DNA sequence: CTAGTACCTCTTAAGCCTCAATAAAGC
DNA sequence: GCTTTATTGAGGCTTAAGCAGTGGGTTCCAGGTACTAG
C-alpha cells in the first residue's frame, strides 16, 4: 500500500545491440515491464523513480550463449491492498449482486449480504441505482469501503469489501 | 496470513535491505507525496527522452494527461485510470504542505504503515479512529491523536 | 470338467455325476425328481480333502460331517432346484449368501 | 447353528504349511491320495490328519487339520513343493474367517444392468438370469445387425422368426445379439471453487450464493452464473489452442480459447464466436495444407513464416494458415485473443523426376560410358551410385543418356522432358 | 469336435554380533 | 572375603568393490494345462 522498495529486474539483451545506445534500449525495455506488472508476490508495481539514477550492475554473459545477463536495481513505489483496510473509489458499473467501484488500479465488489437494510437496489432510473433513507449512490459517486478480502490473478487483483461500520459509504 | 494486526508477510519487514547491503527502517507517503514522486520521475524521464533525441481541476488535468501520453503513454491504460484516480480526491497540491505533515510524522515514531493511513484517511472523531485501526489503540495517547488529527484537518488545502 | 456340488459341495468329473451321481445327495435327488446336473454347478473356489468327516470342525463349518471323505468344495455357485429346496426347509446356501 | 460351530482350542487345530504357489490343488488332491494309501495300507494305525484344504486366493500355502505338529511333519515328509520347515500355527480367533468364502468382485446381477464380457471388451446390457443362477442372458452389439447384408450374403443360414427377431447362424433382436454367458465368464461467497465432475469439468469460478447444497458461481472463461451441487465443486486456494476448425465449406477459424466442449474461435472476418464441438466439421492440418499467399512485396509466405503489418501496429507474427482472402498470424507479444489476429495478405511483409530410377551412362566425365543408377537429384544434378564402383557420384542430367530397364537405346535428356517419360524398347 | 485365451513356471575394505579377560563397586 | 558388574579386545560372517573404447554373429518371443467360444 504505496511503498518505496528496491526491486532487482534482470534483464537479457543480444550481443548485437551492444552499441552506446544500449543504455537506452535497456532502460525502454525496463519501461515496458514495470510498468502495467501485477504480480501476487510483489503485489502491483505503480511506479520507478530516480529514471536517471538506475543503476545497472555489470551484465552476466552466458557460458556459451552469447546473450548478456543485466541485474538491474531500481528503487520503485508499489500498492498492494490489505485485509482490514478502508480505502476510496468510485463506482464504474451496476449490477443485480451489486456495484463494482474502481479504486486506484483494482476493483472492488461489495456482498449485498453485507449492505444496509435501508439501501436498496432501484431499477427505475437509467442507470439502476440505490436509494437510501440518508444517502444515494449512482455511477459517478464516492464510496469509502472497508476492504474484507483479497483475490490475486495472474495481472489483476480484486478486492470483496463490506459497508457496515459508521461514517461508510458516500461522503 | 495478512490484516491489520501488524502481523506482516515475509517480505513487510519493519527493516529494508539497501542496494549497498546497509539495513534502513521502512518508509511510507502519503497521497500528495505520492503524487510529488510520480510527477518528479515523469519530468525525468521526459528530460532524458529530450537529450537524448537532442544528440484548477481543468488544466492541471490536461497538463497530466498529455505528459502521460507524450513519455510511458500507450503502454498500459491502467496508468492514466491510476492517475486519475489519484488526481480527482487529491488533499495536498503544495509541496510545502505535505513537506510540513511528513515532518511532524516524523516525530510521531509509529509505525510508516499507520502514519500513512493517519495522513491519507481522514477522521474526526478518536472512538472513529480507534475503531478504524483496533490494532494501534494502545500506541497513541487520546491527546496526541486528536492534536494531530486536528492539525490535519487544519493543514487540508482548498482547493 | 469337475463340477461341484451345490448342496454337499462335493467335487467330482461330469462323468463320475452321469454314472453314479452324488454319493452323498443320490436319494434326494431322485426324491425332489431332478436331474444331478441341474444339481451340480462347474464353478468353484477352493478345495478341501476331507479325511474324517466326523471328528473334523472343517466339515462341521462346511455342513458335511455326515458326508463321507473325499473332495469338497468350500464355495459352490449356483442355486439348487426349487423341488430340493422345499425339500430341505434347514439348507444353506454355500455361495456365502448366508455368510454376513 | 452357526453360533455353535465356534472354533476351539480343543476342538479345532489347524496348521499352514508353506508350499510351491499355484499347485495347491494338485498338492492337495497328492496328500489326499497319500493318505488314502497310508489309512488302506497301515490299517489300524492311521496318521491323525482331519483334513487338508487350501485357498485360492492364499497361493502358496495349504491348511491341514490335525492334533499335533509332529503328525503334520511325518505327513508330509518326502513331499515335494511343500515346505514343513516354514510353517505357523493358525490361532482359533483367525480360524472362522480363514474358512469365511471370499465376496465376489461381481456385482449382484440385475436386469438392464451394465457389464463387460471377460466379444471380450465388449459393454453388455442383462436381459435375463437363470433360475439356477449359472447362466445369464447378454444383450450385445454384434455394428448392428444389417438383414439385408444378411440376406445378401448368407441367406442360407438367415431365417426370420418375427418381424424384429432372426437367427444367423443359430438369436438378433432389434439389431442386437442375444447370448447366454456363464457368470464366471462376465462455501462462502466471494470463494473461488472449481468443477471436479460434471458437464462443467474443470471449469473454475468464484462463488456468489449457495442454498439448499446447490453453489451458484460466475465463471471466468463464460463470464455467466453456473449453478452446480456442493459435491461437484472443490474449493482451490487463491482441439487445442490455435487449431484450425472448419466452421463449413467456406468458413474458417482459428481457436483461440479451447476448451472441453465449447471452443472460442475468431473467424476469417476478425469476429470471435463461441461455438459447441459439433459446430466444427473437421480439423485443417496445417502442416498438409498446401496453402500459399502473396504479400504486398510480391515475396511468397507460407505457414509459419513470420510477418509484420504494414500499416496499424505493425504487429508481428507467425502465419498458421492461409485463408483465401485472410491470413491467420500468432504472436507472443499480444494476449489479446490469445495472440491471434487476422489479417489481409496485402498487408503484410514477410521478415517429378524422370532420371530417378533408371539406368543411365555418363557421356562427358571421367566416369562416361559406365553404367549408373540414380538415387535422387539436387536441382540441376543428378546423384549416381556407379555398378562397378561403390561410390556416388554428382554429374548434370544433361549430359546423361537414359537405356531401358533391359538394354535398349540411349536417349539423351530431350526425349523424356519433351515426350511422356516412359522406358525405350529393348 | 476344434481351436482361442489366460495362468502357471580371485583379493582386499568396512559393519555388526558373537566370543574370552579385567579392574571396581555391592554387599 | 565373595559376586556381580561396566569395560577392553578379536574373529566369523556379511556386504561390498572390482581398466577404457569399439567391430561383429545368435536368440527370445519362452514349456504345459485347463476353461471356454465357433
Amino acid at each position: 500500500m504505496f511503498f518505496i522498495k528496491d526491486l532487482s529486474l534482470n534483464i537479457t539483451l543480444h550481443p548485437s545491440f551492444f552499441g552506446p545506445r544500449m543504455k537506452q534500449y535497456l532502460k525502454t525495455k525496463l519501461l515496458e515491464e514495470v510498468e502495467g506488472s501485477c504480480t501476487g508476490k510483489f503485489g502491483y508495481i505503480l511506479c520507478v523513480l530516480d529514471y536517471d539514477n538506475i543503476d545497472i550492475q555489470r551484465g552476466r554473459i552466458l557460458p556459451t550463449d552469447g546473450s548478456a545477463e543485466f541485474n538491474v536495481k531500481y528503487r520503485a513505489v508499489v500498492f498492494k491492498p490489505f485485509k482490514g483496510e478502508v480505502v476510496d473509489g468510485t463506482v464504474v458499473s451496476c449490477s443485480q449482486h451489486g456495484f463494482e467501484v474502481q479504486v486506484g488500479p483494482m476493483k472492488v465488489f461489495v456482498t449485498k449480504h453485507l449492505m444496509p437494510q435501508d439501501l436498496t437496489f432501484n431499477a427505475g432510473s437509467n442507470p439502476p441505482s440505490y436509494q437510501s433513507s440518508e444517502d444515494v449512490i449512482t455511477i459517478k459517486s464516492r464510496i469509502r469501503v472497508k476492504i474484507e478480502g483479497c483475490i490475486s490473478q495472474v495481472s489483476s487483483i480484486h478486492a470483496i469489501g463490506s459497508i457496515k461500520e459508521d461514517y461508510l459509504g458516500a461522503i | 496470513e495478512n490484516a491489520a494486526t501488524l502481523q506482516l508477510g515475509q517480505e513487510f519487514q519493519l527493516k529494508q535491505i539497501n542496494h549497498q547491503g546497509e539495513e534502513e527502517e521502512l518508509i511510507a507517503l502519503n497521497l500528495s507525496e505520492a503524487r510529488l514522486v510520480i510527477k518528479e520521475a515523469l519530468v525525468e524521464r521526459r528530460r532524458a527522452f529530450k537529450r537524448s533525441q537532442k544528440k484548477t481541476r481543468e488544466k492541471e488535468l490536461e497538463s497530466i494527461d498529455v505528459l502521460l501520453e507524450q513519455t510511458t503513454g500507450g503502454n498500459n491504460k491502467d496508468l492514466k485510470n491510476t492517475m486519475q484516480y489519484l488526481t480527482n480526491f487529491s488533499r495536498f497540491r503544495d509541496q510545502e504542505t505535505v513537506g510540513a505533515v511528513i515532518q511532524l510524522l516524523k516525530s510521531t515514531g509509529l509505525h510508516p504503515f499507520e502514519v500513512a493511513q493517519l495522513g491519507s484517511l481522514a477522521c474526526d472523531t478518536a472512538d472513529e479512529a480507534k475503531t478504524l485501526i483496533p490494532s494501534l489503540n494502545n500506541k497513541i495517547s487520546d491527546d496526541e491523536l486528536e492534536r494531530i488529527l486536528k492539525e490535519l484537518s487544519n493543514l487540508e488545502t482548498l482547493y | 470338467s469337475e463340477r461341484a456340488c451345490m448342496l454337499c459341495g462335493i467335487v467330482q468329473t461330469t462323468n463320475e455325476f452321469n454314472r453314479d451321481g452324488c454319493p452323498n445327495c443320490q436319494g434326494i435327488f431322485e426324491e425332489a425328481g431332478v436331474s444331478t446336473m441341474e444339481c451340480t454347478s462347474p464353478s468353484f473356489e477352493g478345495l478341501v480333502g476331507m479325511c474324517k468327516p466326523t471328528k473334523s470342525w472343517v466339515a462341521k463349518w462346511l455342513s458335511v460331517d455326515h458326508s463321507i471323505a473325499g473332495m469338497y468344495a468350500i464355495k459352490v455357485d449356483g442355486r439348487l432346484p426349487a423341488e430340493v429346496v422345499e425339500l430341505l426347509p434347514h439348507y444353506k446356501p454355500r455361495d456365502g449368501s448366508q455368510v454376513e | 447353528p452357526q453360533r455353535f460351530l465356534l472354533p476351539s482350542v480343543d476342538t479345532a487345530t489347524i496348521w499352514g504349511v508353506r508350499c510351491r504357489p499355484g499347485k495347491e490343488k494338485e498338492l492337495i488332491r497328492k496328500l489326499l491320495k497319500k493318505k488314502f494309501n497310508l489309512d488302506r495300507a497301515m490299517g489300524k494305525k492311521k496318521l491323525k490328519i482331519l483334513s487338508i484344504f487350501q485357498r485360492d486366493n492364499y497361493t502358496g500355502r495349504i491348511y491341514i487339520e490335525a492334533p499335533k505338529q509332529s503328525v503334520i511333519e511325518k505327513f508330509c515328509n518326502g513331499v515335494p513343493d511343500i515346505y514343513i520347515s516354514q510353517k505357523l500355527l493358525i490361532p482359533v480367533q483367525e480360524l472362522p474367517l480363514l474358512l469365511k468364502p471370499n465376496k465376489s468382485d461381481d456385482v449382484a446381477l440385475e436386469e438392464g444392468s451394465y457389464v463387460r464380457i471377460k466379444y471380450k471388451g465388449d459393454l453388455a446390457m442383462v436381459d435375463q438370469i437363470s433360475e439356477n443362477n449359472l447362466e445369464v442372458m447378454l444383450k450385445i452389439v454384434p455394428q448392428l445387425f444389417n438383414p439385408t447384408m444378411a440376406l445378401r450374403l448368407d441367406q442360407a443360414n438367415l431365417y426370420k422368426r418375427d418381424d424384429r427377431h432372426f437367427t444367423y447362424k443359430n438369436d438378433y433382436i432389434d439389431g442386437y445379439l442375444y447370448k447366454s454367458f456363464r457368470i464366471q465368464h462376465v462455501f462462502e461467497p466471494g470463494d473461488h471453487v472449481t468443477v471436479i465432475n460434471g458437464e462443467h469439468q474443470g471449469d473454475a469460478g468464484l462463488v456468489l450464493m449457495v442454498e439448499q447444497g446447490q453453489v451458484t458461481f460466475m465463471s471466468t472463461q463464460t463470464s455467466r452464473e453456473v449453478t452446480i451441487t456442493a459435491n461437484n465443486l472443490s474449493k482451490s486456494i487463491d482441439y487445442a489452442l490455435h487449431d484450425i476448425v472448419e466452421l463449413s465449406a467456406k468458413n474458417v477459424a482459428c481457436i483461440i480459447q479451447a476448451g472441453h466442449d465449447i471452443f472460442k474461435v475468431i473467424d476469417e472476418t476478425g469476429k470471435v464466436s463461441t461455438i459447441t464441438k459439433g459446430s466444427i466439421l473437421s480439423k485443417i492440418n496445417t502442416a498438409r495444407a498446401r496453402v500459399s499467399s502473396v504479400d504486398a512485396n510480391g515475396n511468397e509466405i507460407k505457414i509459419g513464416d513470420t510477418i509484420v503489418e504494414k500499416v496499424g501496429s505493425r504487429r508481428e507474427g507467425q502465419v498458421l494458415y492461409i485463408q483465401t482472402q485472410q491470413i491467420f498470424v500468432v504472436s507472443k507479444k499480444i494476449v489479446e485473443n490469445a495472440g491471434v489476429f487476422v489479417v489481409n495478405p496485402s498487408n503484410v511483409e514477410a521478415v517429378r523426376e524422370v532420371a530417378l530410377g533408371k539406368t543411365v551412362r555418363i557421356r562427358s566425365a571421367g566416369y562416361k560410358g559406365q553404367l549408373g543408377i540414380v538415387k535422387d537429384v539436387n536441382g540441376d544434378k543428378a546423384t549416381v551410385e556407379l555398378h562397378s564402383k561403390n561410390k556416388h557420384i554428382t554429374i548434370d542430367k544433361h549430359k546423361l543418356t537414359y537405356y531401358n530397364r533391359e538394354g535398349g537405346e540411349g536417349i539423351t535428356y530431350d526425349e523424356l522432358v519433351n515426350r511422356r517419360g516412359r522406358v525405350p524398347q529393348a
